[PDB]
């Protein structure tokens, strides 16, 4: 059901990984590293950011049920991506995905002979892992991403190509860097991203004659208290991330 | 071993009897509720979990409606899709002489059918396998569209061409069309409607040419006057096309008799996909709104 893959902050604290002796903070790293590996492979495999995003949500959800101590990010990322590419109608061949995973994880090794018993074996490992992901997600694979809603929002509120560009950037980074996708609906996250993007660009969208703030047309539940709270978290993690902000920094 | 909150083991259901030839009729061990378990096939599956099953699962999870088959859950051990069990199907009932529908009831069947189509198309899904054998009727006389393993979401588009069982496959596809839409399902709806009286698939080709010939001997012939722009298909100039030839209403005049039924069928089995009536207008046709009025099933 609806409330199934959204978790409270206390639920996020007592995660499967926590039960096996992983710090809150270590676990957060394990997730960010998975999102990075997913982004690197996806770029090399030439799948869309959408597929990459979908794979990131799978990974996020998969680790609310499973522990990093039992399933390594470096094993789950490729499988999640292999699956997400099928689901988003950009199937990549199994052998192909294994090969790109290998170069990312081991730039200096050289692929085993595709005839070796040890390579036939790593193919079998991925297939087994994909099946475990499907069962962990209970075959719920249709993912909604904030990006859909950013376009809607930043457009109907008359934003420069620029402002819109910064909002998508934030949306993409909220997946790599945070667990918002486990806590807030995509329409809310989109508001969070547009909000920070405005703040980052010194832009303010004017209050309507009715007295309605822009976001009330996006999600009726959303409050400024919450918007400011979440943008602050997102901005803080962005600051801890080397070069990430440089990408949107107005250098003129 | 590994935790699994959201995928139940299929052992919760008790296997009663093979059907598909792996599809089983089964009984929930606690409640007795009868269901159908369809194993997901794994022969020649070289690329992990079959993209065709992912797609179907994706669509079934989306489509929730009184006239669309209902996927209850997915179960592990293989992997099984669980459906509400349904005893009958339009193909079985129509090929069964003891079974008899009144005109009042036929109206109800087409009504439910068209409503199912209207709904799935509304959700940007093409069924792509319209045939009597894919239409279910539940013990309570409720019609459900079933078998979405060949269905596809829709939105110059280049969709797959070898789709829909041959006898129900529309002119467009039999001419090499790849930018088609919901009308392909409506053509199939037509073939099923006529089948409600004739008790047998009206057009039984053996090859693509044989099917296209049969269509011409019924709908008149493929003509740029009748079907604006038809001659842009390279498979039109190539393959054999007849000349002279409209007999939709005469050949069916026998079985049906009712004016309205014949008029709708003429509008479903229309050559130009863009002039073929859609689910919304069909439901609105006088056939469902003149006497006798549509009645429930038993």
């Amino acid at each position: 059901n609806n409330k199934r893959w959204y978790f409270t902050r206390e639920q996020l604290e007592n995660s499967p990984s926590r039960r096996f002796g992983v710090d809150p903070d270590k676990e957060l790293s394990y997730r960010q590293q998975a999102a990075n590996l997913l982004q690197d492979m996806g770029q090399r495999l030439n799948v869309s950011q959408l597929t990459i995003n979908t794979a990131i949500v799978y990974m996020h959800r998969f680790y609310m049920i499973q522990s990093f101590t039992q399933f390594p990010g470096n094993s789950v990322a490729p499988a999640a991506l292999f699956l997400a590419a099928k689901v988003e109608e950009q199937p990549k061949k199994l052998e192909h995905v294994i090969k790109v995973a290998h170069t990312c994880l081991h730039p200096q090794e050289s692929l085993p002979d595709t005839r070796s018993e040890a390579y036939l074996q790593q193919v079998q490992d991925l297939v087994i892992l994909e099946s475990i992901i499907l069962q962990t997600l209970g075959f719920e694979l249709t993912i909604d991403h904030p990006h859909t809603h950013v376009v809607k929002c930043t457009q109907l509120v008359r934003a420069s190509k620029d402002l819109a560009q910064t909002s998508y950037f934030m949306a993409t980074n909220s997946l790599h860097l945070t667990t918002f996708s486990l806590q807030y609906t995509p329409p809310v996250v989109a508001c969070v991203c547009i909000h920070l993007a405005c703040k980052w660009s010194n832009w303010e969208i004017p209050v309507s004659t009715d007295g309605k703030h822009w976001w009330e047309y996006v999600d009726a539940t959303v409050t400024l208290e919450l918007l400011d709270e979440l943008t602050h978290e997102l901005l803080q993690i962005l600051e801890k991330t080397p070069n990430r902000l440089k990408r949107i920094w107005n250098w003129r | 071993s590994v935790e699994c909150p959201f995928c139940d083991e299929v052992s919760k259901y008790e296997k009663l009897a093979k059907i598909g030839q792996e599809v089983f009729k089964a009984r929930h061990r606690k409640t007795g509720q009868k269901v159908a378990l369809k194993k997901v096939l794994m022969e020649n599956e070289k690329e992990g979990f079959p993209i065709t099953a992912l797609r179907e699962i994706k669509i079934l999870q989306l489509l929730k409606h009184e006239n669309v088959v209902n996927l209850i859950e997915i179960c592990r051990t293989s992997i099984y899709l669980v459906f509400d069990f349904c005893e009958h199907d339009l193909a079985g009932l129509l090929s069964n002489v003891l079974v008899k529908f009144t005109l009042s009831e036929i109206k109800r069947v087409m009504q439910m059918l068209l409503n199912g189509l209207y709904y799935i198309h509304r959700n940007k899904i093409l069924h792509r396998d319209m045939k009597a054998a894919n239409v279910l009727i539940t013990r309570d006389g409720v019609l459900k569209l079933a078998d979405f393993g060949l269905a596809r979401a829709f939105s110059p588009n280049r969709y797959t061409n070898r789709v829909v069982t041959l006898w129900y496959r529309p002119p467009e596809l039999l001419l090499g069309e790849r930018d088609y839409g919901p009308p392909i399902d409506l053509w199939g709806a037509g073939c099923i409607m006529a089948e409600m009286w004739t008790r047998s698939p009206i057009m039984q080709g053996n090859t693509e040419q044989h099917q296209l010939a049969l269509i011409s001997q019924l709908c008149g012939s493929i003509t740029p006057e009748v079907w604006p722009n038809v001659d842009n298909y390279e498979l039109y100039e190539k393959l054999e096309l007849v000349k002279g030839q409209r007999k939709v209403k005469d050949r069916l005049k026998a079985y049906v008799r009712d004016p309205y039924a014949l008029d709708l069928i003429d509008k479903l089995l229309v050559l130009d996909p863009a002039q073929r009536i859609d689910s919304d207008d069909a439901l609105n046709h006088d056939f469902f709104w003149s006497d006798p009025m549509p009645s429930d099933l038993k």
